[PDB]
RNA sequence: GAAAUUGUUGAAAGGGAAGGGCAUUUGAUCAGACA
RNA sequence: AGAACUGGCGAUGCGGGAUGAACCGAACGUAGAGUUAAGGUGCCGGAAUACACGCUCAUCAGACACCACAAAAGGUGUUAG
RNA sequence: GCCCUGAAAAUGGAUGGCGCUCAAGCGUGUUACCUAUACUCUACCGUCAGGGUUGAUAUGAUGCCCUGACGAGUAGGCAGGCGUGGAGGUCAGUGACGAAGCCUAGACCGUAAGGUCGGGUCGAACGGCCUCUAGUGCAGAUCUUGGUGGUAGUAGCAAAUA
RNA sequence: UUUGCUCCACACAAUAUAGAUGGAUACGAAUAAGGCGUCCUUGUGGCGUCGCUGAACCAUAGCAGGCUAGCAACGGUGCACUUGGCGGAAAGGCCUUGGGUGCUUGCUGGCGAAUUGCAAUGUCAUUUUGCGUGGGGAUAAAUCAUUUGUAUACGACUUAGA
């Protein structure tokens, strides 16, 4: 559909986000995921915290290096979720993952690019209301991620600039709408209404 | 104009396959904007070019094409089966593909 | 077991020399087809009389159609059921628009609340609760209150594309 | 089977790997927490033993 | 200019090499049937090499035909070559490998006159 | 004057063996048939 | 460890049960098209993030025969009787 | 009923993995969809079977033509074939204008054993067909003899004063 | 060591390509609530309106888009220049000024197109490198050996030498 699809992580469920992101790749669709710290996981924080520590104990007994590596950043928690959904040891596998990029927050390029959402993974469309759920940022920082506060800082800054952008935009579209309204009633206008426009 | 496309965009997905055995003789094709087996019945028999490039010029071009036709629909979500003159290279799982509008029936 | 029809099944004790014209007994039977329905008939008849299909004959099989298929009715349902550790008698009330509908969701309910597969259930009576205030079970009384109105909070629309450009809204 | 008698291990694993350092000039991995009320000054120095 | 024939369909053009001939020098590629008790090949486990069997046998209509249409016939001298005089659309002469050069030229020479096809008309040709 | 095994030259491939099966891309190489 | 009847494995690949002598499906000449079995259809992975009614929230939830275990006894958690 | 307590073991770890909570969980219903060497239809090979056809004046009567069914396989039986050394017959066979042998991700025939050819190398003999004959076919036997590797420029070449 | 390097320009050539073929089209936050317009007492404020999918929006006609003329508008847009300003999370991009210049399918005209033969991707992208030319710019170091001992099995480390 588009050369690159940027997904806003916020309010999405890890494994459902992972499940669709994987399939997109394998089908040739480049993807970037953003705001991965604002990802969700079903189940209360304490559960997904313990679940994390189970992952946390698996290591190669003779050499903790060669054994399973534990990444603590929300992007990378997410990448784990994904890579497991991709035959990542085949060439075709490596191929699809290279089409993928995950980020905390929304760094340059992508922050002036539009981001989409993935309804079949949107927490607010999916979790029965009332069920407890978890935010990645909160989980990650509880397992050692260093950069929650900075990401918060930078975003809040980003988040200021973009409200400027928007408000400025909202004001111009008002002009445009005004402009459109004189054109209303004109011949060409009534004609286009006939043709569904 | 700026658009010249007389085909529909398509994606080379898998070969026909089980869990553990594939069939290089049938390719599976994802056609843009076809969501249902009914939608896909329109495309049955349309012809499909996979176009690709190469180093050696040949009949004067560095562009080559594998050709084939769509043949039946596949499962419930608009995907399509298709066979080619020579089977498709399998590195192409994920590559684009062109589906044409002939042989037409409108 | 499926999507039910309801049948009158009539049968009788193969005639004899000394006893021609045997007594004739009927059952209503809830079943998906007339094949299952005759089976079921013989299943219960050998639980009540001395017959078995071998020595008996089906006389008539007819589908009973719902009297007023678009009138909301309050059904009380009596059932017999087998649990893991012993067998049990029950009463539920189900509100729907046909007895056939009703038996569809009984069977569902037994299966889901008591884990009772279709083999382990016996419908005892299904009968329309005529006058309200004989309606016993509160999960039905609930729906009988005057000028009833209720909203459906937190709307989920089903997406058709994988991607969306909006952020949804569960307003309604 | 099991040690038979218990004794602590031998040496501290927080000092692995026990390899030669990347440089003769060991690195400051940490500076004091900044109290920006005080006057500007250095927070370390260089010398020779 | 060979007799007409149906499309010549080969059925399995890949050589049937011996199992493990690719594994130890001491094992020639020549076919050879495993008789092992445990053997995967003999047991036909998915994954391994197929073995020759009579399913593959070629169409009675095109067997022995080589690409052109002609069955080939080994030829040593002119007498031999002449045995194909009423058979030009059916047989091609192959000149035997130990025929001399000065004799190959007589044989081509005649096969020309007789309109008989020769399959290796370049052997020893003193160019 | 074979083979194991070696030197050199040329071509190619190689993220914890290699080799194998079905299939096709790409390179190299080649038969037949046209008339 | 030892008998009865049948069906198997041994002597046998193929599809399924991740895996596996014996389970489930199905028994093999070379191939094309079709349809299926057992088993599956979020992603790995071909195939509905299908439809429907309930149930269940576990600070060690649960998740499909053979099979890769759990019991008595308890709960003012919740559900229907 | 589901869930929870009852519920303790040794490298880190397994509903197959990821992960899933109005499920991607449990019970039950309804459809659709995926795909086995199996089922249906077709071609081709072979096996078994049943028919037909000695009429000359051309080429296989163990042949030719029609038709139908069938095809797993260890130990094992039988059959039809492939290849070697030597023997009788024959082709008045090949050959110093190059026999035999050897090399060749060159060609062709055979389902296969194998056969055939080109090119290179070479130097004196050799082959097709019908038959006869056997000291007649190797991957194994801690097989026999001979030759050769990785190990590896490695262990080492440090006793007896210099 | 035979005129080498670099940034820009075009030129020839090679070599590629996980897969151009109108546009990745920018608040935030909530979802048992929100967007937008408008008013005002500027608020957890009044009033109005919208959703129920991007099925949108934008673009889109012209030899793959030729050669030309005119009108109406004074708008749109490409391009190289110039004015001011912003962006460090990976800013490496965004906005503003001003003249120049091309196009305009906003409307109305003149001319061209065939024979590529009834389809054959019918070749219009961007990767990296190599070689000359001439428009700017730039004129090192590391290693061996020697040497120290803050080091060392050998490499390595650390000093020193116009
Ligand atoms: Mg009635
Ligand atoms: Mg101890
Ligand atoms: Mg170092
Ligand atoms: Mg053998
Ligand atoms: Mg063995
Ligand atoms: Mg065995
Ligand atoms: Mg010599
Ligand atoms: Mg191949
Ligand atoms: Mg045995
Ligand atoms: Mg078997
Ligand atoms: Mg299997
Ligand atoms: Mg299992
Ligand atoms: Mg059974
Ligand atoms: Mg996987
Ligand atoms: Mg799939
Ligand atoms: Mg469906
Ligand atoms: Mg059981
Ligand atoms: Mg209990
Ligand atoms: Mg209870
Ligand atoms: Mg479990
Ligand atoms: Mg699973
Ligand atoms: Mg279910
Ligand atoms: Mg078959
Ligand atoms: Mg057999
Ligand atoms: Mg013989
Ligand atoms: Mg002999
Ligand atoms: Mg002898
Ligand atoms: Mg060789
Ligand atoms: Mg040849
Ligand atoms: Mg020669
Ligand atoms: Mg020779
Ligand atoms: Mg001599
Ligand atoms: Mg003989
Ligand atoms: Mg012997
Ligand atoms: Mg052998
Ligand atoms: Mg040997
Ligand atoms: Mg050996
Ligand atoms: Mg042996
Ligand atoms: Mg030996
Ligand atoms: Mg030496
Ligand atoms: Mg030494
Ligand atoms: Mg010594
Ligand atoms: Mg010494
Ligand atoms: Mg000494
Ligand atoms: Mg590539
Ligand atoms: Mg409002
Ligand atoms: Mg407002
Ligand atoms: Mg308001
Ligand atoms: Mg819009
Ligand atoms: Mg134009
Ligand atoms: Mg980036
Ligand atoms: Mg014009
Ligand atoms: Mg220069």
């Amino acid at each position: 559909v588009e050369p690159v699809v940027v997904i806003d992580g916020k309010g999405h469920l890890v494994g459902r986000l992972a499940s669709v992101v994987a399939k997109q790749l394998l089908n040739g669709q480049k993807i970037v995921v953003v705001r991965a710290e604002e990802l969700n996981i079903s189940g209360e924080f304490f559960r997904n915290k313990l679940k994390y520590h189970d992952f946390l104990r698996k290591a190669t007994a003779f050499n903790k290096t060669r054994g399973p590596f534990h990444f603590r950043a929300p992007s990378r928690i997410f990448y784990k979720a994904l890579r497991g959904m991709v035959s990542h040891k085949t060439a075709r596998g490596k191929a699809a993952l290279e089409r993928l990029k995950v980020f905390e927050g929304i760094p340059p390029p992508y922050d002036k690019k539009k981001r989409v959402v993935v309804p079949q993974a949107l927490r607010v469309l999916r979790l029965k209301p009332g069920r407890k759920y978890t935010t990645l940022g909160k989980l990650s920082t509880s397992v050692g991620w260093k950069y929650e506060d900075v990401v918060a800082k930078l975003e809040a800054k980003r988040k200021v600039s973009s409200a400027e952008y928007y408000a400025k935009k909202r004001a111009f579209t008002k002009k445009v709408a005004s402009a459109n309204a004189t054109a209303a009633e004109s011949d060409v206008a009534k004609q286009l209404a006939a043709l569904g426009y | 104009a700026e658009s010249h496309r007389l085909y529909v965009k398509g994606k080379h997905l898998s070969y026909q396959r089980s869990k553990r055995v594939n069939n290089p003789n049938v390719s599976l094709i994802k056609i843009e904007g076809v969501a249902t087996p009914q939608d896909a019945q329109f495309y049955l028999g349309k012809r499909i070019a996979y176009v690709y490039r190469a180093s050696k010029e040949v009949r004067g071009s560095k562009i080559r094409v594998m050709w084939g036709k769509v043949t039946r629909t596949h499962g419930n979500s608009g995907v399509v089966r298709a066979t080619f003159r020579n089977n498709l290279p399998a590195k192409t799982f994920g590559a684009s593909v062109r589906i044409f509008l002939y042989p037409s029936n409108i | 077991m499926a999507h039910f029809k309801e049948y009158q099944v009539i049968g009788r004790r193969l005639p004899t020399e000394s006893v021609p014209e045997p007594k004739l007994f009927r059952m209503r039977i809830f079943a998906s087809n007339e094949v299952i329905a005759k089976s079921r008939y013989w299943y219960f008849l050998q639980k009540l009389h001395k017959v078995k299909k071998a020595s008996g004959e089906i006389v008539s099989i007819n589908q009973i159609n719902e009297a007023h298929p678009t009138k909301v009715k309050n059904f009380g349902v009596w059932v017999r059921y087998d649990s893991r550790s012993g067998t049990h008698n029950m009463y539920k009330e189900i509100r729907d628009v046909s007895r056939v509908a009703a038996v569809e969701t009984l069977y569902q309910d037994m299966a889901a609340r008591h884990r009772a597969r279709f083999r382990s259930i016996h419908i005892l009576k299904v009968a329309e609760i005529e006058k309200t205030a004989d309606v016993k079970r509160q999960y039905v009384k609930q729906f009988l209150t005057k000028d009833l109105k209720f909203p459906l909070p937190h709307r989920v629309q089903k997406s058709t594309k994988t991607f969306s450009y909006k952020r949804p809204s569960t307003f309604y | 089977s099991h040690r038979k008698y218990e004794a602590p291990r031998h040496g501290h694993l927080g000092f692995l790997p026990r390899k030669r350092a990347a440089s003769i000039r060991a690195r400051v991995k940490a500076f004091p927490k900044d109290d920006r009320s005080k006057p500007v000054a250095l927070t370390s120095f260089l010398g020779y033993k | 200019a060979s007799l007409p024939h149906p499309k010549i369909v080969k059925k399995h053009t890949k050589k049937f090499k011996r199992h493990h001939s690719d594994r130890y020098h001491r094992v020639a590629e020549n076919w050879r049937k495993q008789k092992g008790i445990d053997s995967v090949v003999r047991r036909r486990f998915r994954g391994n090499i197929s073995q020759p069997k009579i399913g593959y046998g070629s169409n009675k209509k095109t067997k022995f035909l080589s690409p052109s249409g002609h069955k080939t016939f080994l030829v040593a001298n002119v007498k031999d070559l002449e045995t194909l005089t009423m058979h030009t659309k059916t047989y091609a002469a192959e000149i035997a490998h130990n025929i001399s050069a000065k004799n190959r030229v007589v044989i081509l020479a005649r096969a020309k006159a007789l309109g008989i096809k020769v399959t290796n008309p370049k052997g020893r040709l003193a160019l």
